[PDB]
RNA sequence: CUCUCGGCCGAAGCGUUUACUUUGAAAAAAUU
RNA sequence: UGGUGACUCUAGAUAACCUCGGGCCGAUCGCACGCCGGCGGCGACGACCCAUUCGAACGUCUGCCCUAUCAACUUUCGAUGGUAGUCGCCGUGCCUACCAUGGUGACCACGGGUGACGGGGAAUCAGGGUUCGAUUCCGGAGAGGGAGCCUGAGAAACGGCUACCACAUCCAAGGAAGGCAGCAGGCGCGCAAAUUACCCACUCCCGACCCGGGGAGGUAGUGACGAAAAAUAACAAUACAGGACUCUUUCGAGGCCCUGUAAUUGGAAUGAGUCCACUUUAAAUCCUUUAACGAGGAUCCAUUGGAGGGCAAGUCUGGUGCCAGCAGCCGCGGUAAUUCCAGCUCCAAUAGCGUAUAUU
RNA sequence: UACCUGGUUGAUCCUGCCAGUAGCAUAUGCUUGUCUCAAAGAUUAAGCCAUGCAUGUCUAAGUACGCACGGCCGGUACAGUGAAACUGCGAAUGGCUCAUUAAAUCAGUUAUGGUUCCUUUGGUCGCUCGUACUUGGAUAACUGUGGUAAUUCU
């Protein structure tokens, strides 16, 4: 190539979006944003696929004209932009508020989430410096830079944001006895309380996380996403608690729901 | 190729035109005429029989004069 | 009298002013509805008016009861003029497209490209 | 770059011995038993039948209490069940191996059409189904090889819209009746 | 297998080092 | 102060410097207009630098086909390393100077070949493997051949420019204009491959931007590459023919199913078609849906191969006479030809089936 | 479906090949009623190319004095829509091909503490002690004058 690419083939597209095979050729590219293009969800997508709200591109941008669409409490007119983990997204117009995290699966969830809840969101810090004339900022995984934080956050831990300010109010620290999602990899959207971290100088720290039904298992620190102190989430959860069923119990549960609405 | 449109006899004067010709072995070795205009001067008319005044294009290989040349008829 | 509307997956959409539907058509003996007819009936269902309802894609089973389609009933006729696709508008009447083919335009485009100035609208 | 699927796969394997006395009788044989129009609708379920032993084969290596060989046994002996070849009471997956290619071929809509009474001859039944006089639950099924299921089987009728079902004569008993 | 610092435990070292096996996280979709 | 596994890190203080081919420190616009003469609320363009995203670009580790009728190769012009520098966005023989004499090699270096772009994959297959991967996804490379540039964040860009070589159009004889390995289409090449069609309706992208544009893309057309489904008839009464159940010493006699011939009938059922309409659709077409017409065998007629063996099916009939020919191989033909050309009959596959080639 | 059959001989058992058999690819022959999908100038010539077309673009928001327009009410600086042209941006994506290229590309893996990065997104943008209730010079589009056989020439 002799610059960056502006295209995206439905094929190459990432498969949490849940996209088709035949309907066309090209995926929405991702327009540059506070999320990576791999682990994120387009406004298109979310609008027309999740929500059937719109039908066609056509009609996608007809609501994003109209202003009716606000991520993290902002109005976006762009139809490609890039709403990720912990994402808030607000229409007034229908009264609704639906927050991006997670589904047990691994695919971003339809969560409906209650106004007061709305308000509010979470950030994993990704680095700590301090700048120019002895001020520290955090920089967060939703690229938000926050000047003049708490000195007891460190690196790795959550913060709860206000998003009408855009400032800090209170924090989880990343330590063992805490409630924790995972953003990406192979245990993708499960939740559970953290174990043990080891640490390997030159390399990813490994993080054992426990869950609500035994299951241990591990993953990377750039993936762990802490949430609750204890054990109590700061947030509301899906409608699966987070906890992976295997496929058998999932049968299991899919023939008992048949059994049961006849 | 249909012939319905002067932009469809167009398309075909064209493909007329390039074409990979198909030699005919006869005509190459042998020089030919087609007649665009035929005149006839009579040396006598009762006679019936005087000089012919075939004008055409030379089409097979370089006419000679000292050739015999053979009407098709 | 022997057709039957049933309505599917319905949903309002309040931020397109409509209301969103899918259409299960039931015809036993006859061919497929024309769509006047099918508009009619959903007008008489939903109490509005015939002229702001659109419906597309209908599609017939095999063998020959089902029909399945996509409506969708607007709340103001401009609103429908301002959201729907505009050759479901020509459907009804209310938008007219231009006669010219794409080949005319694009060899004028190209014909205005070569000539400078006010000699651009001169050229066609 | 297209917006099209290219996957398809070929619903049949041609034998490696093209002739041998034992083998064309049989298949012949089962031909007049199921009124099919070719050798190829039984390679076809042949072909079926292995995929399924196939199936089968690579999950009894696993372990009696690997997660897998459950499922997916479980998975496949429902398939199985569902349309009507094994028992309620055989379904483990030892007998799916000692299945036979007739015993699919009992479950052709055909076959059903013609057990069933509504037709005569395996042939008229075939016909049958082909005219569109045969529907299933309320859908007018014209493809004779239709897997007819356990449960689907209890309902298999005439079609309101053909002469034998609901009424309306059809095209020869008009111009005989329009005679004087 | 263990003395040192902290809350019977976690850090500190390991253990001659591999090869081998098992497990764990990562290994783009489509195809399979 | 703060941070890594580790900084010559970030941050702090001091002395200075700061390019004129100059670095920031808004001489910009739109919307509603309102408050103690003076103050203001939203939004658009901006902007040095931080972050972030999209990336790119350089490295690490391990992983390729054939060849020894390629055994030594690399260093005078950088080969391997050191130091200092130059250049470069940065790390480095990346270049220059000065030093040292290294580096690689039968664990196959170097050289040569490849009917070699690399992967993801495909075909075949018990298990192992063998072969293919120009082809729609990722990465790479080039736009006739080489080379050098401008602008730009990003290009050594070619639907930019500049040369030379090779081609090649218009010329009023002075000059000017080129680049389909984009979509059509043409020539040529060949064993070998589609229309100068319609449309931005979807999928998406670009743009000051709900509005414009897009041979990206979609839709048709051509299409027996290939894959899926699937008609070419079914039934009844007769007349035979079998095979059965009941009764008779047996012969037989009955009403029990099944089978073809029907040079016998008989009406029912249908699609192919023909064709209003609707639907589909950007507009259409197709399919689906449906009015009417549409089936008796001289039709609405099924083909390609074969019939000695391999290998399923004729010592049938005529013709030919080691001729013509067939035959993958074994062989057939020289006057009774089961093998040739025909006729008839039969078999295999069946809307497909032969033949040549690559390969498993 | 972990499969073999004919052919060396007076006959036999062998080694052993040739031939058969089945797929899968391109071509091709004859044949072809319906219907759903569907590859398709790669192989040879990364050979040459008639013609048409494939990258252009405006909002409430940079610059309107084109009567180009119906149109305000008239000394109302600019009502509005708006061809053009300046500017800004895009054209480095996409699309096509497979000629080169053999640890080269590429893949998995790791680094950038050794660099750059449009735009988006977040931060910052009276932190400098030293005519502004508004600065200068042009240049298009326009009018008019032309040149050349001719160009997206000037």
């Amino acid at each position: 190539a002799r610059g960056p690419k502006k295209h995206l083939k439905r094929v190459a597209a990432p498969k949490h979006w849940m996209l088709d095979k035949l309907t066309g050729v090209f995926a929405p590219r991702p327009s540059t944003g506070p999320h990576k293009l791999r682990e994120c969800l387009p406004l298109i997508i979310f609008l027309r696929n999740r929500l059937k709200y719109a039908l066609t591109g056509d009609e996608v941008k007809k609501i994003c004209m109209q202003r009716f669409i606000k991520i993290d409490g902002k109005v976006r007119t762009d139809i490609t932009y890039p709403a990720g983990f912990m994402d808030v997204i607000s229409i007034d117009k229908t009264g609704e508020n639906f927050r991006l995290i997670y589904d047990t699966k691994g695919r971003f969830a339809v969560h409906r989430i209650t106004p007061e809840e709305a308000k509010y969101k979470l950030c994993k810090v990704r680095k700590i410096f301090v700048g120019t004339k002895g001020i520290p900022h955090l920089v967060t995984h939703d690229a938000r830079t926050i000047r003049y934080p708490d000195p007891l956050i460190k690196v790795n831990d959550t913060i709860q944001i206000d998003l009408e300010t855009g400032k800090i109010t209170d924090f989880i620290k990343f330590d063992t006895g805490n409630l924790c999602m995972v953003t990406g990899g192979a245990n993708l959207g499960r939740i559970g309380v953290i174990t043990n971290r080891e640490r390997h100088p030159g390399s990813f720290d490994v993080v054992h996380v426990k869950d609500a039904n035994g299951n241990s298992f591990a993953t990377r620190l750039s993936n762990i996403f802490v949430i609750g102190k204890g054990n109590k989430p700061w947030i509301s959860l899906p409608r699966g608690k987070g906890i992976r069923l295997t496929i058998a119990e999932e049968r299991d549960k899919r023939l008992a729901a048949k059994q049961s609405s006849g | 190729l249909l012939l319905d449109t002067q932009q469809e006899a167009g398309m075909l004067l064209r493909q007329l035109a390039n074409q990979k010709q198909q030699h005919l072995a006869f005509r190459d070795r042998r020089a030919y005429l087609f007649a665009h205009a035929v005149d006839f001067v009579p040396s006598e008319e009762n006679n019936l029989v005087g000089t012919l005044k075939i004008s055409g294009y030379v089409r097979g290989q370089t006419l000679n004069v000292n050739r015999l040349l053979h009407i098709v008829g | 009298d022997t057709v039957t509307i049933r309505t599917r997956k319905f949903m309002t959409n309040r931020l397109l002013q409509r209301k969103q539907m899918v259409i299960d058509v039931l015809h036993p003996g006859k061919a497929t509805v024309p769509k006047t007819e099918i508009r009619e009936k959903l007008a008489k269902m939903y109490k509005t008016t015939p002229d702001v309802i659109f419906v597309f894609g209908f599609r017939t089973h095999f063998g020959g009861g089902k029909t399945t389609g996509f409506g969708m009933i607007y709340d103001s006729l401009d609103y429908a003029k301002k959201n729907e696709p505009k050759h479901r508008l020509a459907r009804h009447g209310l938008y007219e497209k231009k006669k010219t083919s794409r080949k005319q335009r694009k060899e004028r485009k190209n014909r205005m490209k070569k000539v400078r100035g006010t000699a651009k609208a001169n050229v066609g | 770059p297209v917006a099209r699927s290219w996957v398809c796969r070929k619903t049949y394997v041609t034998p490696r011995r093209p002739f041998e006395k034992s083998r064309l009788d049989q298949e012949l044989k089962l031909i007049g038993e199921y009124g099919l129009r070719n050798k190829r609708e039984v390679w076809r379920v042949k072909f079926t039948l292995a995929k399924i032993r196939k199936a089968a084969r690579e999950l009894l290596t696993l372990d009696e209490k690997d997660p897998r060989r459950l499922f997916e046994g479980n998975a496949l002996l429902r398939r199985l069940v569902r349309i009507g070849v094994l028992d309620e009471g055989k379904m483990k997956l030892d007998y799916i191996l000692g299945l036979k290619i007739e015993d699919f071929l009992e479950r052709r809509l055909q076959t059903q059409v013609f057990k069933l009474g509504l037709a005569k001859s395996i042939h008229h039944a075939r016909v049958l189904i082909r005219q569109r006089h045969i529907r299933v639950r309320k859908q007018v099924v014209n493809i004779p090889s239709f897997i007819v299921r356990l449960d689907s089987q209890k309902h298999i009728d005439f079609s309101l819209r053909s002469p034998y079902g609901g009424g309306r004569p059809g095209r020869v008993k008009r111009k005989n009746a329009k005679k004087g």
